[PDB]
């Protein structure tokens, strides 16, 4: 399934596993996206490129910047402002 | 203000048909549940989304977040769910049943309501 699939679909799959459906007791909270982030970048890492060997391997800031570029509604959907998601990762 | 909701089912109901291309639609979702067998924990945990299939078959898929295997099963009768104690109790035909323990113990009766009210003739 992995297989064959594009950047663009992993990153959709990305975000619906582990971003898009916070409980509201977790929105809101800039470490909570953080760890959801590295959660979903370990995935990516460990699992997905195991499966797809063209996909590129990328530090942690790089893939949030690539996951928040594909999709500027994770921030809303998270309650969680890019100033102060980044003044903690600075 | 309907629209951010709109596009994360849809972005949701994208992701499910990539992995099984029959679903059909969402019917809702609980952020946090793990499954249980006999009880013990599987592997398997993480987004529950309750399903509708192609053929109007109730079903439900968990994205697993410890590994890319995900569950994905139906609910045959409204009969086959029960709620005994702090599990959502999810029985198939000859004894085969899997306990669904949601993190957050308002989802239990609240898919429970769900699982019913789609499965209501
Ligand atoms: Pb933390």
């Amino acid at each position: 399934s992995f297989t064959n699939a594009t950047f663009s679909q992993v990153l959709d799959d990305l975000s619906a596993r582990f971003i898009l459906n916070l409980p509201a007791e977790e929105q809101s909270s800039v470490e909570r996206l953080c760890f959801q982030i590295e959660q979903a970048h370990w995935f990516y890492e460990d699992f997905i490129r195991a499966q797809n060997d063209q996909l590129p391997s990328l530090g942690l800031r790089v893939f949030s910047a690539k996951l928040f570029a594909h999709c500027p509604l994770l921030w809303k959907w998270s309650k969680v402002h890019e100033e102060a998601f980044d003044d903690f990762l600075r | 203000m309907e629209d951010e909701n709109i596009l994360r089912n849809a972005v949701n109901l994208q992701v499910l048909k990539f992995h099984y291309p029959e679903i059909e639609s969402i019917i809702d979702i609980a952020s946090h549940v793990a499954v249980y067998q006999f009880w013990l924990k599987t592997s398997i945990e993480g987004t529950f989304f309750l399903v509708k299939d192609q053929r109007a078959r109730v079903g439900y898929v968990i994205l697993n977040r410890n590994s890319p295997e995900n569950l994905y099963l139906f609910i045959n009768h409204p009969s086959n769910v029960h709620l005994v104690d702090r599990y959502l109790i999810h029985r198939t035909e000859n004894q085969h049943v899997v306990g669904l323990w949601m993190f957050d113990p308002n989802d239990m009766s609240r898919i429970f309501n769900i699982v019913k009210e789609s499965l209501l003739r």
